[PDB]
């Protein structure tokens, strides 16, 4: 059995078959998975013909746009000790990459960036989602619009007396226009002053009722001063018809916060193609729990 | 419970006398034991009654349907499963609770299947509950000089003990007197005719002995007196079911597939998680992930749904039994008819009817035949003649039995009939074709009758004349046909009276051999009109002198008889034997008995000869021939004590209808083993208690409903309730059939176990997000694919099964290398790039180009990345990109459906074409319709991508696997044309399951 | 077209699930005929 069934010397065979028997099934085998991998390799070029390189066919599992933030909470937690530096060393090296990309030295010259109004304004349409007019043109974002948290001043951004920022953004859309509430009477208690109709508005405070007390003033910076972001860097031409592009930001700085004790914080923005989600936390919204304990 | 002093052959203390036997036991052989004496042995050694079974209870065989052996790897699943949730639990926070899902629905898969097997093995017992009727009984024992009946539970050892003709012999007895005592030896020696039990011994065994009452035995006709020397279990019968009980089961050949399959399933399980194994220790991943990644690939290739189809399929072909009253035990028993290769048969009560019949009768220089089968099917005999009345008259009038009182219901041959087997044969055949005895004998008054003597060997009667317008006397007399030969003078021939010349003399010699030699019993009927002038109608005939002439009489014919076979007994035998079924014969019968019913059945075919016959057409000595020219051979008891194993071995090896006479219980039990020696299935077919050690030993035991005993019914595995025997060939046919379709519906389950791991496989290695889903997977191996693997078992026939051979165990087995090679290497590739088909459509259509998806399962997985850039620059949230692979997985689930479509179609023909067999199977359709709805129905109910996390298609999508299973059913069909044109060819020794 | 572009970003799966479930009906249907079409 177990030396047999292995190697036997009168019938010349190893395993069970002879020589000519592993080689005619071998090269079966070889030629039969050689023939399943062209033809799926064909069905697969077939779907590339089918799909064009400027837009995504579906866009309907990304129409409420999210809102994400710089740090980079494990479980959407901000805890740092004001004294141990190795304690806030992962929150200013996300910040740090997220603004390294807004450097001025990468926004030079007339291609392919152009400088926009210092002041919120409208849409600019640079034609439609082709290839005919070269690559369309971004508007320019600078550093220094974000006045307490830039890192060119104070590189840790807040982080080091008690005083974080948060630089929210919202999710790169393909085609999509932000709108926002007009000025009826119908909109909430807090964006009735400042009206710019040009800015999508962005405001936080607390979840729960009691927590209104210790978050102390939240103080927005932003493109204008204003607490938004200008429709003028809208919309978005993907990738391929607009590399070099910068998205608005938005910082946020959380003063006067309470020590030693776990804040509660829903940012949230407000707007008419803007819908939020009880199950996906992002979707418009976010939220984030801060503790500086120190 | 000494197993080898139960295997020896009965001994005894019968070669005694009357002295040294009362002086053994103690007893009077006049006034018997005492009262005291004989409660002082009741209280000694135990009642005269055999010990009830070893009572099971229910939850012993609940527990014992919950373990086996596919059960036990499916339990070993559902332990490996949650081991690795507990891994989960202690080693990461937010542990996925998939694994604890698919272990809770494995055990439930075990329990669920053990509630069905067990239920359907207590109605078959219930069913068999409702046949033991045991009503008391009461024997005659003689103490202190008188006559008692006592309950038969209250006999001891050494009492006197009277019996009477219709009586059952309590314990066994040693006969000290008997009035022409007649037992019925059937059951436990198996002779089929009543031997007289007379005071006097004759033969060294005590089975042929005379001196010796059995248990369970009854006195046909006489009464005798005799002192109880065996009681209790200690009895013979007793000693038999003790050793029926005291043997082992065995493994059916259904279930030792099942376990090479199992080792199969867990060569390839346990080699593809090893390795896959090293494989992620060397590209990085820590331990703690690898061991839960050999886990999931190991679990992941166990067949979870194919116990349940298993099981189902097994139940459907055992109604199909139930239908034609053929009942089995057990479940598996339903396979080992088809598998069997040698049948060994008894001939008493199995491979005959064990009742006389008429069976040829002598009349007019000519031999008739009758018909001897149960319901009457056959040939009349030519009604037509005055020479056949005149037999009728004879036979009708010179005969004393009668029918029992009240059986105007039963038919005319399973009545009960007071009196010896003779006349009841001959009182059956006339109230058969000549209608009512009892007017025929009251139309015509009897006389005087001189009874059997044993030196007159005849019976004769006198009896009125009915003819109204002959007022003389008729004589009638039967008897031997040598004796009644001598004392004739006439014949009627064709009505007419003539001479009994020396030319009719041997026309009645040669028709006594022929008679004779066809192991057939004749007797001969003659009848004399006494002349009413010298005996006139008022002279009384006293049976004292010579008042009636013993000679010169008129012969009219003789008349056979002999126990005839049941109905489809010969047709089922050559069927058996077209199947290649040897059928060996083994009874504990006279071989000269034997041989000729295995010549009138088939085993002993016609043209066959055996060593004694040469001898005697040559008129050489035996010695002389050479063995090897006898195709069949008639092996004696008395013989085959003295028999080596080689010899037995050589004997079956050698002859190929081999017919065992005169052999013991024990002996059988000898004659199955020496066949299982080499290496084939054993059936034994039969009826009594020495059949009892041999059925159970047998591969499957098959006992008679009607005229079977007791203990052979409890001992066997397969039951004929109606006692017919062409439900053998039915099961023969059966058991084959439902072979071919679990192989079918084997490759089926297993095909799809390939597109089922290979989405993990590409995610390890690849980094692609996840394919196939758990709760997807759960909803293919146990929703949609349980319908068609169950429809699989409807497919009727391809070729003829009852032409080809009997399967060889030792080489051709259920589940091989080249089913294999199929569903793991062929069909279930394609479905598994069907499903990455419709996979990367999904993906594309959406944003993620195939470019882009390599790469990124480790953000694409993140639960805090709310920014993952696609193809085209667009950026996507957690939820968001998981509703895209959930509906990914949808129609990878969907994918799967339509691949199985071609593959139920080319898993209904293992060789024949589709458009040869047809779609005739009205279940296969149903299973492919509701395969669909059920699909379509967990897509779009609303709250599924809630419950189940399955989100809707969009109906371009449902045709991204049409071309894959259409590319399957054409390599199939290619497939299943080169073995038809090509036999013997690669793609038969390749690919032909 | 232009910035009231809204319809690009809808999808009507609610006529979508009740025709796929008018369809997956109608099957279920078809094959109990197809089942007990002999046993009347
Ligand atoms: C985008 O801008 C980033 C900042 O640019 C600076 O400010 C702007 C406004 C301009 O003025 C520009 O010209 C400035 O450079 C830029 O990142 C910067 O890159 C330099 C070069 O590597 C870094 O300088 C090095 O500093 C370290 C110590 O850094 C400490 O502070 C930072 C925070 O600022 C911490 O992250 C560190 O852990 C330290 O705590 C020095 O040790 C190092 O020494 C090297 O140079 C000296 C000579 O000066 C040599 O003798 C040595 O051998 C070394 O070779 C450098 O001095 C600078 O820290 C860094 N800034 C920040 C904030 O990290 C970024 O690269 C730009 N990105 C793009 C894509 O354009
Ligand atoms: C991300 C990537 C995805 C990966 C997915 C992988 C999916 C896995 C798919 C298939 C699993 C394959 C595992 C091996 C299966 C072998 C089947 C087997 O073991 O069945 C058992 C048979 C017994 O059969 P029986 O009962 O009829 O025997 C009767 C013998 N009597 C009667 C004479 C006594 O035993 C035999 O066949 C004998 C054993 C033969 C073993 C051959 C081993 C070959 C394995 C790999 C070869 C690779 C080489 C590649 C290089 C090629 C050169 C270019
Ligand atoms: C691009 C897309 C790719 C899709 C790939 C997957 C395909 C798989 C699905 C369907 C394949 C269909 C194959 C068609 C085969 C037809 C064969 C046929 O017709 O052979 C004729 C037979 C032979 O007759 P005979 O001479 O032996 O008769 C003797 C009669 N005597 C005895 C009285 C004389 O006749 C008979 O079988 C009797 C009549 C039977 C009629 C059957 C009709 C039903 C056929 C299919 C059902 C549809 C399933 C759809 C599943 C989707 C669900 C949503
Ligand atoms: C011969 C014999 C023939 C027999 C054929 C029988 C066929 C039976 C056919 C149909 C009955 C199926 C069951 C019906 C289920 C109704 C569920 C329902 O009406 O849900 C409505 C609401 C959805 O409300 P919404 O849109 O506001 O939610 C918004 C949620 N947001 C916004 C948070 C995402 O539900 C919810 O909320 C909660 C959802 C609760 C989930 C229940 C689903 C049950 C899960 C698995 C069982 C399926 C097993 C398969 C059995 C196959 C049998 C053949
Ligand atoms: C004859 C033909 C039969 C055809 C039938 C097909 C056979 C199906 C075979 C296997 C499928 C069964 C697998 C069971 C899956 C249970 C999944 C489960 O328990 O998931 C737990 C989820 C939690 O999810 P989460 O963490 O995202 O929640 C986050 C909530 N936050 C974030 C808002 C807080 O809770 C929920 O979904 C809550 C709703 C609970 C839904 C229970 C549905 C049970 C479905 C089937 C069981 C009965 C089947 C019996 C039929 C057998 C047929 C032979
Ligand atoms: C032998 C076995 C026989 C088996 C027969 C089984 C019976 C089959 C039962 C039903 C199938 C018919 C289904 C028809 C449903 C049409 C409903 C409809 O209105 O659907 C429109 C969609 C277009 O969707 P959209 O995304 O463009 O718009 C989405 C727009 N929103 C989402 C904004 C609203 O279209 C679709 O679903 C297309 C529907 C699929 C088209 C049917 C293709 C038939 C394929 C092969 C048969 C060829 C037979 C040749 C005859 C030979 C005779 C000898
Ligand atoms: C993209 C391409 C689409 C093409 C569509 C083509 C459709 C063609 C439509 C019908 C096919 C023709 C009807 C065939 C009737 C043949 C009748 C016959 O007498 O046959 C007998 C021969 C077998 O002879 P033997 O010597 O081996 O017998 C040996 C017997 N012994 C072992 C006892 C000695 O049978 C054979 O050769 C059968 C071998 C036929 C293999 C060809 C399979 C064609 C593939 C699909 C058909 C379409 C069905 C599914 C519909 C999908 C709709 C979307
Ligand atoms: C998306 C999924 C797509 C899947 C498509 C799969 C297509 C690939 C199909 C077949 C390619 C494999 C061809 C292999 C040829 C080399 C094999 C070889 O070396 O073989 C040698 C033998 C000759 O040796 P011997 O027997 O004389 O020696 C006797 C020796 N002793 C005793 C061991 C028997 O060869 C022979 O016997 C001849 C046997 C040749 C094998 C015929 C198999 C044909 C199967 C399918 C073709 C149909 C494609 C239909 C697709 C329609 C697409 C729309
Ligand atoms: C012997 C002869 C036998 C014959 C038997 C015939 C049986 C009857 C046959 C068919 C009945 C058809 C019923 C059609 C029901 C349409 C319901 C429907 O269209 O509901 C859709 C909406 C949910 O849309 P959504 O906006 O949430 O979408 C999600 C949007 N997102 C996720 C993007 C935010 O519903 C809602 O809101 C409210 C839903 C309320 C619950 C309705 C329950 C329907 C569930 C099962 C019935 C279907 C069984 C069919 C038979 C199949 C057998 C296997
Ligand atoms: C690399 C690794 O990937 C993820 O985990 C992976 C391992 C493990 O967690 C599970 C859930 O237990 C596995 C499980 O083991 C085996 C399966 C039950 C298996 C079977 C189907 C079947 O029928 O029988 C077996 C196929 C895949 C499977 O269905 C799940 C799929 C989700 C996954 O989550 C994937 C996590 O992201 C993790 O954090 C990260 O470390
Ligand atoms: C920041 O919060 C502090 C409280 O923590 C506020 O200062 C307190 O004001 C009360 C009077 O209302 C005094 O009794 C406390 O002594 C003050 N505490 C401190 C630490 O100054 C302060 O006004 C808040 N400032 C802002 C801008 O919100
Ligand atoms: C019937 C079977 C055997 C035919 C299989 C044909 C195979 C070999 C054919 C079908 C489609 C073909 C591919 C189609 C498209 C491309 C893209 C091009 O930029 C390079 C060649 C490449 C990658 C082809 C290679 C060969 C290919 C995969
Ligand atoms: C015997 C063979 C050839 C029949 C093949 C029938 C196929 C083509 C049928 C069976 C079920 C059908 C699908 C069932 C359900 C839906 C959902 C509906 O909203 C659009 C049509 C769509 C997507 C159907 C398209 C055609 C389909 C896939
Ligand atoms: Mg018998
Ligand atoms: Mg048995
Ligand atoms: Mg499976």
């Amino acid at each position: 059995g177990w030396k047999k069934f292995l190697w036997d010397s009168e019938k010349k065979e190893f395993l069970g078959r002879t020589g000519s028997s592993w080689f005619k099934i071998f090269l079966f085998y070889l030629i039969f998975y050689g023939c399943l991998a062209g033809i799926f390799i064909g069905t697969i070029q077939v779907l590339l013909l089918t799909l064009s390189d400027f837009e995504p066919k579906y866009q309907d599992r990304v129409a409420p746009p999210g809102l994400s933030h710089a740090p980079y909470a494990i479980k959407t937690e901000i805890s740092f000790s004001i004294s141990n530096p190795k304690s806030y060393e992962s929150f200013v090296k996300s910040m740090h990459k997220l603004m390294d990309l807004y450097n001025e030295s990468s926004q030079a010259g007339n291609s392919p960036f152009e400088d926009c109004s210092d002041t919120p304004a409208d849409y600019i349409k640079r034609g439609d989602l082709d290839d005919s007019q070269g690559q369309k043109k971004a508007c320019r974002f600078s550093r220094m619009w974000l006045k307490n948290c830039s890192g060119l001043d104070d590189t840790t951004y807040g982080y080091a007396e008690g005083k974080p920022c948060v630089v929210a953004k919202l999710n790169r859309i393909i085609g999509f226009y932000p709108k926002p509430l007009k000025n009826t009477t119908d909109l909430p208690e807090e964006l009735q002053a400042n009206y710019n109709q040009y800015v999508l508005p962005l405001r936080c405070a607390a979840k729960r009722e009691e927590d209104r007390e210790k978050i102390g003033s939240i103080e927005y910076f932003g493109l204008g001063g204003y607490a938004g972001f200008p429709l003028q860097y809208y919309p978005y031409y993907g990738k391929r018809l607009q590399k070099k592009y910068l998205q608005p930001l938005l910082a946020i700085q959380f003063t006067n916060l309470t020590q030693n004790m776990e804040l509660r914080i829903e940012c949230k923005v407000y707007g008419e193609n803007i819908d939020y989600s009880e199950k996906d936390r992002f979707r418009g919204r976010f939220e984030v729990k801060i503790e500086v304990k120190s | 419970d000494l197993d080898e002093l139960k295997k020896e052959v009965s001994m005894d203390d019968h070669k005694l006398s009357l002295d040294e036997l009362h002086n053994k036991y103690g007893t009077d052989l006049t006034r018997g034991l005492t009262n005291a004496r004989a409660k002082e042995i009741l209280a000694r050694d135990g009642p005269n009654s055999l010990t009830p079974p070893p009572t099971t209870p229910e939850w012993i065989k609940f527990c014992r349907q919950l373990f086996g052996g596919f059960s036990i790897l499916l339990w070993i699943g559902a332990i490996l499963c949650f081991l690795a949730y507990g891994i989960q639990a202690a080693t990461e926070d937010e542990p996925a609770n998939d694994n604890l899902y698919l272990g809770v629905v494995l055990s439930t898969v075990v329990i669920v299947t053990g509630c069905f097997s067990y239920y359907q093995e207590a109605k078959s017992s219930r069913i068999m509950d409702s046949f033991k009727n045991m009503v008391p009984q009461q024997a005659l024992v003689i103490r202190d000089g008188e006559k008692s009946t006592i309950n038969a539970e209250f006999v001891v050892a050494g009492d006197l003990v009277e019996v009477k003709g219709g009586d059952r012999i309590p314990a066994d007895l040693r006969i000290i007197s008997a009035h022409g005592c007649k037992v019925d030896n059937s059951s436990l020696t198996g002779e089929s005719e009543p031997q007289t039990r007379s005071p006097e011994f004759s033969s060294e065994n005590p089975l042929e002995t005379r001196n010796i009452a059995f248990f369970s035995t009854n006195c046909v006709e006489g009464t005798a007196r005799g002192v109880v020397v065996y009681t209790g279990d200690r009895t013979v019968m007793g000693r038999i079911a003790t050793l029926a009980s005291g043997l082992e089961v065995g493994r059916t050949p259904i279930a030792i597939e099942i376990e090479h399959f199992i080792h199969i399933i867990t060569g390839v399980a346990v080699f593809l998680g090893v390795s896959f194994f090293i494989l992620s220790l060397i590209l990085g991943y820590s331990w703690l992930e690898a061991v839960i990644f050999l886990i999931g690939i190991i679990v992941a290739n166990v067949p979870e749904g194919l116990l349940a189809t298993v099981t189902v399929c097994l139940t459907l072909t055992a109604k199909r039994m139930a239908r034609k009253n053929c009942l089995v035990k057990n479940l598996e028993a339903v396979e080992t008819l088809g598998s069997t290769s040698t049948i060994c048969s008894d001939k008493t009560g199995t491979l005959t009817q064990n009742r006389m019949t008429v069976a040829h009768m002598w009349f007019d220089n000519q031999i008739h035949e009758a018909d001897t089968t149960e319901n009457q099917s056959g040939a009349a005999f030519d009604k037509t003649s005055a020479t056949w009345s005149a037999l009728s008259r004879i036979a009708a009038l010179c005969n004393r039995a009668v029918f029992q009182a009240g059986q105007d219901n039963v038919p005319i041959l399973k009545r009960s009939v007071a009196g010896d087997a003779s006349e009841s044969a001959l009182l059956k055949c006339i109230e058969l074709c000549c209608g009512s005895v009892q007017g025929m004998r009251d139309r015509n008054p009897k006389i005087v009758e001189i009874p059997f003597n044993s030196t007159n060997k005849y019976q004769l009667s006198i009896h009125e004349n009915e003819k109204s317008s002959e007022s003389r006397y008729l004589l009638v007399m039967k008897g031997a046909p040598e004796r009644i030969l001598d004392r004739c003078s006439t014949i009627l021939l064709n009505g007419a009276e003539e001479p009994l010349k020396e030319d009719m003399k041997e026309a009645f010699q040669n028709a006594y051999l022929e008679l004779g030699g066809l192991g057939e019993r004749v007797l001969g009927f003659c009848h004399f009109a006494l002349p009413e002038d010298k005996y006139n109608e008022g002279y009384p005939f006293d049976a004292d002198e010579p008042n009636f002439p013993t000679t010169d009489l008129c012969f009219v014919g003789l008349m056979a008889m002999i126990d005839p076979p049941r109905a489809a007994v010969p047709d089922a035998v050559g069927k058996c034997r077209s199947a290649g079924i040897k059928v060996i014969m083994v009874t504990g019968d006279h071989p000269i008995t034997a041989k000729a019913i295995a010549k009138g059945v088939g085993i002993i075919s016609e043209g066959n000869e055996t060593i004694e016959d040469i001898a005697a057409r040559l008129n050489i000595p035996i010695g002389q021939v050479n063995p090897r020219d006898a195709k069949a051979c008639v092996v004696h008891g008395s013989d085959l004590k003295d028999l080596s194993t080689e010899v037995l071995d050589d004997i079956l090896h050698y002859h190929t209808e081999i017919v065992f006479a005169r052999t013991s219980p024990q002996q059988k039990l000898i004659i199955v083993e020496g066949c299982q020696r080499q290496g084939a299935i054993v059936a034994v077919t039969g009826d009594g208690v020495n059949d009892s050690p041999a059925l159970k030993k047998a591969d499957i035991g098959v006992a008679m409903g009607i005229s079977g005993s007791d203990v052979s019914k409890q001992a066997a595995d397969m039951i004929l309730l109606d006692d017919n025997f062409a439900s053998i060939v039915t099961g023969v046919e059966e058991g084959r059939l439902i072979f071919d379709n679990l192989k079918k519906s084997i490759a089926y389950t297993l095909t799809s176990n390939i597109p089922e791991i290979t989405p993990f496989l590409v995610f390890i290695i690849g980094n692609v997000p996840l394919p196939l889903g758990t709760v997807t997977i759960l909803c293919i191996d146990l929703g949609t694919d349980m319908v068609p693997a169950i429809s699989l078992a409807y497919e009727q026939a391809e070729s003829d099964i009852m032409k080809r051979q009997p399967r060889n165990p030792k080489t051709d087995k259920l589940v091989n290398e080249r089913l294999i090679s199929m569903a793991y290497g062929q069909i279930g590739m394609i479905q598994a790039l069907g499903g990455f088909f419709s996979y990367f459509v999904i993906l594309a259509e959406n944003g993620f180009l195939p470019m882009d998806l390599i790469g990124k399962r480790v953000r694409w997985d993140d639960r805090w990345i709310s920014d993952v850039e696609d193809s085209f620059g667009q950026q996507w949230t957690y939820e968001q990109r998981k509703i895209v692979e959930f509906t990914c997985h949808t129609s990878f689930f969907i994918s799967i459906v339509v691949v199985q479509w071609a593959d139920l179609i080319i898993c209904k023909t293992r060789r024949n074409s589709i458009f040869q067999q047809g779609m005739k199977n009205k279940i296969l359709i149903f299973g492919l319709f509701e395969e669909t709805a059920l699909a379509a129905f967990l897509s779009y109910c609303p709250g599924t991508d809630v419950a189940l996390r399955m989100y809707p298609l969009k109906p371009s999508w449902w045709f991204c696997a049409f071309p894959y299973s259409l590319i399957i059913f054409l390599y199939d069909e290619m497939r299943r044309f080169i073995i038809r044109r090509s036999p013997g060819g690669w793609v038969e020794q390749e690919t032909y399951y | 077209e232009g910035p009231d572009n809204d319809e690009r970003f809808t999808y009507d799966y609610y006529r979508l699930r009740v025709v796929g479930l008018i369809v997956a009906a109608v099957l279920c249907v078809i094959g109990i005929i197809i089942l007990l079409a002999g046993k009347c």
